[PDB]
Parts: C-alpha cells; structure tokens; sequence
C-alpha cells in the first residue's frame, strides 16, 4: 500500500503541522505568563527587602525601648521545523528566568522565616515589659 | 528517504528540550508551594507583631 | 634579523597592488629586501618589500590578493623578520603558473599570446619572491587575471620559494 | 520498487511516532504553567499585603520610641 | 549537644510551676524554652537519619508549643513531624497531618489546609492503601480550592477523585466528576487543549450502563475534522461504541490496537479498555 | 480630597519645627507625613491620568522621603515617578531612573539596579536614540547580572550590546561579544539550540574582513546536517561566503532571497546583509 | 567613600570592649557597626571590579557578623562572598560556601543547605576537578532533597551523581543509582517519557560483566513495540548487547554510527560507548 502509506503518514504530518502550531500558541501563553510571573515577583522581592529593613529597625527600637505533493509536504514540515525557532525563543529565556527567580525565591523564603523568628523573640521580650 | 530522515530527527531533538521544560517547570511548582507555606506562616506572626508592637506603644509612649 | 612587531594595513594605491609587493615605510626597510610574515606557528609566508611615503613607520601594507593568500588582517599584530635568499639555490629559472580570469565580469574566448605575457611578467615582477601556491594579479593589456604558482625550479632542483631574476623563463 | 517505497514508509511512521509523543509534553506544559500561575497569585497576594501590615507595624514601632 | 540530654532538660522544664518555683507569675517562656529544646533534638535526629526519633521529637515540641499560645508555628512543627514520619520507617505521618489541618482549618487557613490535605489523601493511597478515605480527602480538599477560586488545584484534586473512582468500580460518579471538571474548563481557553481527554475518559467510564450514555456524550462533544487534537479523543470512541452495540470483541480489540499507533495508551486507559472488553465478551458467553 | 490642598498642606508640614511646636523632638514623623501626603496626591493625579502632576508629586514625596533617611522606600518612589513620566507626557523619565539607580547602587542592591538599568538603556534607545549611552548601560548591567551568576539576564543584555554594536559599525566588537556569549553558552546544555544564531550573527558581522574569519567561525561550529537545527545557521553562511569569495553580487542576493524562505529575515539581518551586498559590489570594481 | 578608610575604622571597632570602654555593657552594638563597615567596603570593591578585595571583605564582615549572634544574615553574607570569589580571579569560593552550609545545616535549614550543596559540588567539579568530593556532595544533597520528599530535585542530583560516577569507572554503582531513580520515577506518570534514558544508561554502564545484567535490564524494561519514545532506548541496546557478547568492534561502532543519525549522541554516551568499544578490542586484539 504505497499511496496508502505515503499519504497516511503524510496525513499525520499535516495533523502534525498544526500540532506544533497549537503547542506553539499554547507555549506563547507560557511566554506571556512566565513573563507576568517574573514581574509579579520583582515586587515580592521589593516587599521582601522592605520587611528585612523594617524588622532590623523594629528590633533595634525594641532594645532602645527595653532600657508538488512532497513540495508542500516539506513546506508543512518546514513550518514544523521553523517553529523550533519559536520553541527556542521559549525554553531558553524562561528556562533561565527560572534559575534567577528560584535562586531568588529561596532568599525570599529564608528571610521570610527569619523575620518570623525575630518577631517571636521581640514579642517575648516585650510581654515581660508590657502595661 | 532524503527529506524523510531529514525531518525525522529534526523533532527527535525537539523532544529533548521539552523533557527539560516539563521538569524545570515542575521543580518550580514545588518550590513556590514551599514559599506559600512560609510567606503566609510569616504574616501569621505579623498579626502578633502588630498587636505586640502596639502593647509596647501603650507602655513607653 | 630576530624579528619585530608590525601592523598589517591596506595597500596604498593600485600601482602597488599590481606588483605583488608588501608596501612598507622608508624609515624601516628599503626597496629590494625580503621578509617573512609570521602570523601562526603553522603559517609562514615570504613577501617582497617596496617603500612608500603613505606607509606608517612600524607597519606593513598588503594587497587584497596577498591578504587572501597569506591571510592577513588589517590591524592585527604580525611578526616580520628580514629574510635573505640564497641566490645560489633559490634563483628561479623555470616556473609554471596557473592563469584564470580573476573577474567574472570580463570573461571572453579570444586567444592570448603567451610569449607577450612571459615577457611582460619578468619585466614587472623582476627581483621578487614567489612561493608555490602564491596568489596574485596580472595586468595584461588592461586585463586582470588570477595567477597561481604551481612549480618552481632553480637555475634542475625544485624549490618552494624562489627569487625571480632577469633570465627567468615562465610558463 | 516496493523495497524502496516501503522503506520510506517505515521511516515516516517512526517519525510520526516520536512526534505526537513530544507534542504531548507541550500540552502538559501549558497545563502545568497554568496551575502554577494561579498558585503564585495567592503567593504574591499574601506576601504583598503581608508587607502592608508590617509596613504599618514598623511605622508604629518607630513612633513608639520617640 | 546530645539529643537525649536535651529531651531530658526539656521535660525538666515543661511543667506548670507553682509554690516556690512559680513566685508570682507562671512562665510561657518555660514551655517555649522546652519547645526549642525538643526542636534542637529532632534536628540532630534527622541529621543522623534516625527519623523515628526526630518525628516523635517534633511531636513533643509541637504539643508543647500549643500549651504556649502559638498555634501557627506549632502547626508548622506538626508538618515537620509529618515530613519526618513520612520519609521515616514508622507511621504517625497521618496523625501529625490531621493534627496540622485541625489547626490550619480552625485558624482560618484553608489554602494551606488543602495543601496538606491533598498530601494526606496521597499518603492514605500510596502508603496505607485506603482509597475509600483518600478520595474523601481529595474531594473535601478540592472543595477548599474551589472556594479560593483556584480552579487549577481544585481540578487537579477532582481528577484524582474521579481517576481513582473509576478504578474503584465507581464509573458513574467518575463521569459526573469529568462532566463538572469539563464544564468548568471550557470557560478558560487555557484548558481547551486538554479538554478532550476528559470527554474521552468520561465516555469510556460505564456504570454498566446498558445504552449510549457515551454515544450521547460523544456527540455532545464539539469535535472538528480539521481539529487534529480532537482526532485523539472521540474519533476512536465512536468506533468503540459501535463495537460494543454489536457484541463484537474483535472490532474493539482491533480498534484499540490501531489507536495504540497514533496515540499511546497509558496504564489507565488500558485497564478500563480491558474492563469494557470484558463487558463485551461477558455479554457474549454470558 | 483635592490634590492642590494636599500638596499645600504637605508644604506646611515639610519643615523642621521650632519653639514649643518642636519641643524636644521634631522627629522625621513630619517629613514622612508630608511624603504620605504628596503620595496621596500623586495618586489621584495618576487616576485622573494627569501623569505629569502625578510624577512630579512622586518626585516631591520621594525627595522628602530622602529627608527622612530611608533610601530604599524612597528609591522605589523614584521608580513610581519614573513609571509615571515614562508613560506620561513630559520627560524626567530618564532623571528619575538615574536617581533610582544611584540609590540601589550605593545601597548595595545591584540585582534591582540592573533591573532598572536595562529599562534605562531601553528607553535611552527606543526614545532618546542615544545608542552610545544605551550600549554602555546594557553592558554595565550585563556585568551586574553576570556577577549575580544569573547567566540568563546577563546574556539577555549582552545580546542587546552586540546587536546594537553591529549597527554602530562595531562589527568586530560584535563578533567578539558573540564569541564570549557563545563560550559561556556551550557549558550549559540548555543553550545548545540558540548557540546557532550566535554563530550566524558573528559570521555575518564583518569588520571589513578579507580572510576566512567567517569560514573559520563556521568551521568552529560543529554542524552535522542530521543536527538539523543548524540548517537555520551556517548552511546559508557557507553559501554567502562562496558568493562573497566569488564577488558575485547575484548569488548572494539570490541566497538571501532563498533563505528568506526557510527562515525569515528580521530587521537586523536585512540591514547587515545589504552592507555585505555592498562590500561585494565595491570589490567588483576593485 | 574610601574602602581602605572603612576597613581600617572597622578594624578599630571590631574588638571586644575592655577597661572603661566595656564598663557595664559592650559587644553586639560595636561588632555590628564593623560588619556594616566591611559590607560597605566590599561593595565599592565590587563596583571597582576588584572582586578579590570585595570577597575577602565580605569574609571579614561575615565572620564578625557571627561574632555577634545572628547566624542567618551571616551565612547569607558568606553567600555574597562566594558569589564574589566565584566571579573573581582567586579561589576561596569553596571555603565561603562550606562556611555557609555549616550554618544552614546546624541551623536546621536543610532545604537551602542542599540548594547551595549542589552549587558547591558544581564548583568542586568544574573547577577543582575534585570529583570524589563533588559526588559526595551531590549525594548527601540528594539525600536532603529526598528528606524533604522533594523527589524531582533529589533526582536531578542523583542523575548528577550517577552521571559522573560512570565517568570515574564506577559503572556498577551507577547502574544501581539508575535503578533507584527509575523505581522512584514511575510512580508519577509525568515522568513516563523520562523513564527511558534511565534504562538506556543503566544498561550501558558495565562493571566489566561477562554477559547479561544489561541483557537482564533491557528485559526488565517494559516497552510497547509500536512505541515512539522507547525507540530511543532499548531497541538500540539489544543490538549493542549482541555486538558486545560477540567480540565485534565493527557491529557496535557501526550501530552507534547509525543511531547517531536519528538521535545525536551527547559527550557522556560517546565517552562510555567508546569505553565499551575499547573493552571489545581489548578482548579482541589480545
């Protein structure tokens, strides 16, 4: 079944062209979404460096307070191959946008638990000298 | 066989990056969830800090 | 002798681009000496010097052809050293050259007398150094060609580098 | 010759194969990036405001030592 | 720096004072001091990887913390204990987490309650092997996520619920879950893609329904010839629906064999497909 | 309610107290109050979309906030002012940002300093068209990102630097940047794909080269048609090197006509390809 | 402004008080001041691009910060010092990090302890070439990730371990690691795809066995012939096994020559394939 295999396998490459096309658009959302996520985190760090300071002051203030069939076929596949150019524009950028953030997230979790502790201590030392 | 083998692995190579994408994207999911349990647990104490900092206000101010 | 740092530049004019000679300054070398351009441990080339006022003291200028053959950059740092030929074993007497239309814009099918070529070749490229596989330009009747040294024989020993003299036969 | 037309075939299917499976990873990805998106919305939120409440806490401590 | 020594000091100080030791005021700093002690011990226990000694240690520190007046960080300790027991050799991991959720829940923290709730149902399944309760948790948790308008997690959980529900004969309750998770999926063109598999699963699930419960749910689907993503969902289903309405356990077993060429069959599908294969054979020689 | 009223009162209170009003401690609580005022005004201005007024107001609150001694929260305000002026009507967009970086920088926060540093070069390019200063920023910023071992962003900047370097005739200085950003890209198997485009750009960027600098860069590039991605990189390059070495301004112009079929040509490529197209013509008359 | 000036002042103040200087209290309040000084110095040393000085300065600020009691911010300072020496020209990048982990470790912050633990082994390998210690780190770190039940991360590390374990001739110890990371990757259907390469690697690693193991590993592998991903795993392996059992360094190096067309080989594979190619010849030309 020559024509039955050169067309079915081709019929898939066609249902394949859109596939990577559909996944490319779906990937674009990952681009715009991972871009939005990167932004919404720039403010998180901002609020993380904001708490870091205030706490240091507060703590100190408390001490101071305590004391043509194949021609098209190829074109359809070529489009699938060209999409890699877009598939590349994704995995890369965001892929790295992942490291920068994660390494930043950890620094956010730590200080997040750090301030928490200094709050428990400050409260304890404060209770003993309350009204 | 020309264009065939040509377009053959052309994708087998794109099958790798996703293997990296699916993973690097899932590793984040768990890390963020970890921050969700600490960041909140933090403000949870802030509710105490505010009240505690206020009690100190009625003693030295 | 030992060697000195130099800077490759561009050929002054066309008059010196049709001589296949590394143009230099007068405060450095003299028209008639030979040197050996040293760029890489595996890249050795020999050129013929020709002073010119436009040249800058401490630099050597080459022509596009040579700049494509020996591979030289206009700005990079090369190590030039005085090379003295052995006119007792390097003097060229019989040298074969591969000729072909340099430009594709001027390609015809008319006949060209070789006798008139070998006569005008030695009359212009006299007292100069040529190496096996060297590239250059030849202006014959206002027509540019792309020569290519194939074999060189001293006056019947074979040499890689020689010095074209007067009684030098060319094929 | 079938020996040549059949060879092409086996190569295309085996090509179609590796394909669809890879594409599967693209889909799951968009599905993963989404779930994560909604989860970060709650993260930032609780954090952002967490800074607002503390911003008021520190402002009071500063005025509680003067 | 000895754990045993710390555990002893901790016990020595964890006690409501009275008489001469009290003086005038009690001392929450005491109970908390003991907490820090036990925590310090549980840590080195986890260091040497004794887990069984770390977990039970955290529990102590955790319990004491409650005796203080700090439910928050306490619950987090219960989590540390659960994480210990989990990655440990004994159990208790289930008790700690229940003791954690009672806190996050009564505290007004449902986001986090559900975060550990799903973990719980994941344990009661991958470990204790008690799906009947696991599903119950996957559900209540999906309800909490559904409250925080966090469609995502809510659906993840629902998917777990139905997914294992089909494996527990609960085929109808499964399609129902698939219908809900399918309706609240189209609204967002972000799930349009995966929205197929849901219809395929649902149509495959059969509560011994002797009809076209699926043939009615197959046409309800909005497939499109040009849509190639769809060719990986109902196109097969129709062919399976005919193979069942004609008790032909050959056209079905062949169509699944062919479909396993364009779209690989995961473990799930396989299991259910064979279940239908049996409903057919079984209706032949039955 | 009125911004004018707030802006005025803010002025009344923004002044070191004296006499009985000052008592013993005038404190910075007043300068800060004024800050909150101007911010409250800049706010309604930003609502009314007056921007201009909003920005200048933020500048006021910011400056005063500096008189408070709290650089951080101030700089952030300078950023607010920047975001205002930027997407506003007047200028100052550049000023605020410079006044922001001087703070993040002296403070020791290079991570965020580079964040606004790139925004700066981006405005100084897409607006002021001050390429020479923009490159200086894209570069210094890339240095900071490189320090934070945030390879990512660092490369996102270097690409800018080189990309806009070729436009300023800096072809060699461009290829070098591509070489560095390439070498520090092979060490990571997560940049294997993109590594192509780099070699394509570098091989295209010609500082009036005559040798085979590109033939050598293309040789350095490990290609194997079976590693198909490469097709969108050097396969064309070689053809271009041939049409160049053969002073054929027809084959090169045909190749750029064909490649524009398998891989579209963005602005950059176009401009440069035309520059090479001229190097050939100018060589034809040689 | 001047670093030398600050470093000197910092020195003059960094010293436990005594005599009339100590009086009643003295310590933290001073040592901290010095910390802020050195940090301010290391900052300008970093803007000046001297790094070395910046790093040593951070080392000072950090050490002093420990002399005050505040281990957290201190450890983070050591991290800053590490980033400094790292992007710098001297060493010490290894010491700063060890001094950071000792802290995050005995503190109870294992999650991050492992975060920097993998960075450490990543430097101890790419630079110091100290593979034995690097592996000891990738391993202990994976143990911590496994502790937090953070499977994925633990696997990333294990993959590193095994990967470099096979390079150090430790082939058997590698196949085992691939086994474990394999049985702990099928529980999650999100790793289905991934489960292949593991079996291919584990079957390639040979502890100089005289047959099976690999023939047994390929057997344990569950493949579905009409599969697509799996084509890049066992199918080849079988051919390699036959080419090994039967001394024929012509059927092995050929099959790898063909396979290198439909699935480009990475440095790792090549290294090991050649090692096997050598075992064959070393059994042949013997």
């Amino acid at each position: 079944r020559a024509d039955q295999l050169a067309d079915e396998s081709l019929e898939s490459t066609r249902r394949m062209l859109q596939l990577v096309e559909e996944s490319k658009d779906a990937g674009i959302r990952t681009l715009v979404m991972l871009d939005e996520q990167g932004e919404q985190l720039d403010r998180v760090e901002e609020g993380m460096n904001h708490i870091n300071q205030d706490m240091k002051e507060a703590e100190k203030n408390l001490k101071d307070l305590g004391k043509a069939r194949e021609n098209e076929m190829d074109e359809n596949l070529e489009q699938v191959s060209g999409i890699i150019g877009n598939l590349r524009h994704m995995a890369l950028d965001m892929g790295n946008e992942i490291d920068t953030q994660n390494r930043q997230i950890d620094r956010i979790m730590e200080k997040a638990d750090s301030n928490k502790t200094r709050i428990d201590e400050a409260n304890q030392r404060a209770t003993k000298m309350l009204g | 066989n020309r264009r065939l083998q040509q377009t053959q692995a052309q994708v087998d190579e794109v099958v790798d990056i996703m293997r990296v994408n699916v993973d690097k994207v899932l590793e984040r999911d768990q890390k963020l969830s970890e921050l969700d349990d600490r960041a909140d647990a933090l403000q949870a104490g802030a509710s105490q800090f505010e009240t505690s900092a206020a009690k100190l206000k009625r003693k030295y101010w | 002798m030992a060697g000195r740092s130099m800077q490759a530049a561009r050929c002054p004019t066309d008059e010196l681009s049709l001589s296949n000679c590394a143009v230099v300054s007068e405060k450095d070398y003299q028209s008639g000496q030979h040197v050996i351009v040293r760029t890489s441990p595996n890249h050795k080339y020999i050129f013929t010097l020709r002073t010119h006022p436009s040249v800058v003291p401490g630099s050597v200028a080459f022509s596009l052809p040579q700049r494509k053959w020996a591979g030289l950059s206009i700005g990079q740092e090369i190590e030039v050293a005085l090379y003295s030929f052995d006119k007792a074993k390097q003097c060229i007497g019989t040298m074969t050259i591969e000729i072909d239309f340099l430009q594709k814009k001027n390609i015809d099918s008319n006949p060209y007398d070789t006798d008139k070529m070998a006569a005008e070749f030695i009359q212009q490229f006299n007292n100069q150094a040529f190496s096996v596989g060297q590239q250059l330009v030849f202006s014959f009747n206002d027509k540019l060609f792309g020569l290519l040294v194939k074999d060189i024989e001293a006056m019947r020993q074979k040499i890689e580098v020689g010095l074209v003299v007067g009684n030098s036969q060319v094929a | 010759a079938l020996s040549e037309i059949e060879t092409r075939h086996s190569e295309i299917i085996k090509l179609e194969n590796s394909i669809r499976e890879l594409h599967d990873m693209f889909m799951d990805m968009a599905m993963l990036v989404e779930s994560q998106g909604e989860m970060i919305d709650r993260i930032e939120y609780n954090v952002e405001h967490a800074v607002d409440y503390v911003e008021r806490a520190v402002s009071d401590t500063k005025k509680a030592v003067k | 720096a000895e754990a045993m020594a710390l555990l002893a000091e901790a016990e020595r100080k964890v006690k409501n004072s009275q008489s001469f030791f009290s003086g005038l005021f009690g001392g929450s700093s005491k109970i908390e001091e003991a907490c820090e002690i036990y925590a310090r011990a549980a840590n080195m226990f986890k260091m040497a990887k004794n887990w069984s000694a770390a977990g039970n240690a955290f529990c102590q520190a955790a319990q004491l913390h409650l005796q203080l007046q700090s439910k928050h960080d306490a619950a987090t300790c219960f989590v540390d204990a659960g994480n210990a027991f989990k990655k440990a050799d004994p159990q208790e991991a289930i008790n700690c987490l229940m003791r954690a959720i009672e806190i996050y829940t009564d505290m007004g923290r449902f986001t986090i309650a559900a975060k550990h709730h799903i973990s719980i149902a994941e344990i009661y399944e991958t470990e204790l092997v008690d799906v009947e309760k696991a599903i119950a948790h996957y559900e209540q948790s999906a309800d909490y996520y559904k409250g925080e308008e966090s469609n995502s997690s809510a659906n993840k959980c629902l998917l777990k619920v139905a997914g294992y529900a089909a494996q527990l004969e609960q085929y109808q309750k499964a399609i129902d879950i698939y219908e809900q998770v399918g309706t609240s999926a189209m609204d967002s063109p972000l799930l349009k893609y995966s929205a197929k598999d849901y219809f395929f699963k649902a149509a495959l699930c059969h509560f011994c329904i002797d009809m076209l419960n699926a043939k009615l749910a197959v046409q309800k689907y909005e497939e499109l010839f040009p849509a190639f993503s769809d060719s990986r969902e109902c196109k097969l289903m129709k062919k399976l629906l005919e193979a069942h309405e004609e008790q032909n356990v050959d056209s079905y077993t062949e169509s699944v064999k062919e479909y396993d060429s364009i779209s690989r069959l995961d473990q799930w599908l396989t299991t259910m497909l064979l279940r239908i294969k049996k409903t057919i054979q079984g209706d032949e020689e039955d």
